């Protein structure tokens, strides 16, 4: 993804605001909820059967910071997502077979989250940026498949 | 399908929405144009700027919309008929731009509500739009 | 929805299938575990070679229940309420899956019946099974 | 897309079988049939109120021709997709903004329209070998979303 000065600069001021230790397990644990055919890839988990089990599963909030350690990659190395996310999605293709559809849906989720946390800051141009990234990582990820 | 607790969830969030509902629709439009550029095709005689009188009026229209679906929630197809006329049979609209909205509506949503976007409220809202969206898009199935 | 002409047209080409309903199933579960892999991860149980009883055994029961819905068509939610529970709400199976199944199935049809398999009956067909595909993920929504 | 000597074998033989002049114009006249969102790109194209108006429209069997030559040109180039589809990505997403869903949708009408023509001749290895190809076709025409 390309990423204009001005759409880099909302990006990177946001992101360093984000609680590295807690957003991710949210995101995973929204995803998980509201999409609840991904629960399928996580039943080694646990007590998964309410929204509140879920939330407060340690092993959520353990592997959401996980992912949230890949996207600040992406973040670090927009110009060359392909790369930095090759090992990925070798895992996410190859091995699980994950339909790259549900790379979108977490994606938008996170973007929800940030929303949530950030209120009014999460103005629309800094949501813009957002979904490009996103969807970089969304379409590197899927490479494998390509 | 729309479970007991969900009509409930959305009853609950949509009131809270109150009277924001046009603002909040105007905003949700602005996300998506900005965000998700390939829908600007479908109004190209609009401004689409930051303040657009035009959005404004739309995203009161889309509030509105929403808020009779909310308002007779067991009964969308009847109650949203004459919209699914309408975007389905003449507009002609991509289906895929539905679920781009409803994703815009729900930042929104997010943005604005943060003691009742829980995970549970989120996953009914989710529900929800995506019934709205099946009505919408009747005419095509 | 499915206008008048749909369901004419989803019954005339079901006929033709007729007693070939079964080996038609096997033969689109067949295309969509080789087109799509991603399918197969939800039947790690299964032997999915090419003669492979399994498949036999279960596309006849998707051409059954498919056979259901065509004989049913004013009423499939009443008619599939139960194989929705098990898809939506037991093995929760992802609906994107639900589209590359359709997929299969009319490529299986059009390369069985090229005298049916026109552009109306196409889009029928594609309605009638989007339909099906609604209905079964009815517990997500 | 990657394609083993024996899935180009299969993807080749059928491919020199297809009548260019005709299956080219049959895709895109189902594509506005089964997905009439898609018309609104075509409406210079006229009478498209039924099914038997678009099919045969000589500007539907005119335009799908030149879609037909795209996809000979990816086949004759699948190992550069990307540069085989550059001035076409451009046009279709910074001039047109076509989703690029509708990219998948085509891809898969042409699958069936060769089931159509081809019959049993068109058997499942033969369609999973077409299915990597109109994916990459797709992936393909949407890099400049990428
Ligand atoms: C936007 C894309 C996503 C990213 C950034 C991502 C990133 C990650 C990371 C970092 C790991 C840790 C692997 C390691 O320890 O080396 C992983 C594993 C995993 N992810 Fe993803 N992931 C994503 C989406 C998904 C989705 C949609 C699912 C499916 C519902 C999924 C299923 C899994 C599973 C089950 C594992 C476990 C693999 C194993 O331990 O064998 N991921 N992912
Ligand atoms: C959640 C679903 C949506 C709701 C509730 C909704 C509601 C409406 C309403 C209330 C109107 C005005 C009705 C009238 O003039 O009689 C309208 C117009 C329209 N909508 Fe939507 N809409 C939705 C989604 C979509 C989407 C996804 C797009 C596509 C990008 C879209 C495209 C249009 C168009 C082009 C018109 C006419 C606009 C104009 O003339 O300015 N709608 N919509
Ligand atoms: C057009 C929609 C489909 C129809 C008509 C259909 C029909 C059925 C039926 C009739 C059964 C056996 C019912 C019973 O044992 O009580 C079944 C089982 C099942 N279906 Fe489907 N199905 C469809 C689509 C899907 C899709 C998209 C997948 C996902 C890849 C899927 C996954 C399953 C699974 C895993 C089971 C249990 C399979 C097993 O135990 O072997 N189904 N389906
Ligand atoms: C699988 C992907 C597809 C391929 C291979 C493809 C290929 C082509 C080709 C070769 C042209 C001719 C351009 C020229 O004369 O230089 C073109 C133009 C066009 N295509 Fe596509 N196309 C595809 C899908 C689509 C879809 C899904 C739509 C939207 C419904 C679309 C809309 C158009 C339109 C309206 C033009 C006219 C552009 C103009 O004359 O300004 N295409 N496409």
């Amino acid at each position: 993804v390309h990423l204009t000065p001005e759409e880099k600069s909302a990006v990177t001021a946001l992101w360093g605001k984000v609680n590295v230790d807690e957003v991710g397990g949210e995101a995973l644990g929204r995803l998980l909820v509201v999409y609840p055919w991904t629960q399928r890839f996580f039943e080694s988990f646990g007590d998964l059967s309410t929204p509140d089990a879920v939330m407060g599963n340690p092993k959520v909030k353990a592997h959401g910071k996980k992912v949230l350690g890949a996207f600040s990659d992406g973040l670090a190395h927009l110009d060359n997502l392909k790369g930095t996310f090759a090992t990925l999605s070798e895992l996410h293709c190859d091995k699980l077979h994950v339909d790259p559809e549900n790379f979108r849906l977490l994606g938008n989720v996170l973007v929800c989250v940030l929303a949530h946390h950030f209120g009014k800051e999460f103005t629309p141009p800094v949501q813009a940026a957002y979904q490009k990234v996103v969807a970089g990582v969304a379409n590197a990820l899927a490479h494998k498949y390509h | 399908v729309l479970s007991p607790a969900d009509k409930t969830n959305v009853k609950a969030a949509w009131g809270k929405v109150g009277a924001h509902a046009g603002e909040y629709g105007a905003e949700a439009l602005e996300r998506m144009f900005l965000s998700f550029p390939t829908t600007k095709t479908y109004f190209p005689h609009f401004d689409l700027s930051h303040g657009s009188a035009q959005v404004k009026g739309h995203g009161k229209k889309v509030a509105d919309a929403l808020t009779n679906a909310v308002a007779h929630v067991d009964d969308m197809p009847n109650a949203l008929s004459a919209l699914s006329d309408l975007h389905a049979h003449k507009l002609r609209v991509d289906p895929v731009n539905f679920k781009l909205l409803s994703h815009c509506l729900l930042v929104t949503l997010a943005a604005h509500l943060p003691a009742e976007f829980t995970p549970a409220v989120h996953a009914s809202l989710d529900k929800f739009l995506a019934s709205v969206s099946t009505v919408l898009t009747s005419k095509y199935r």
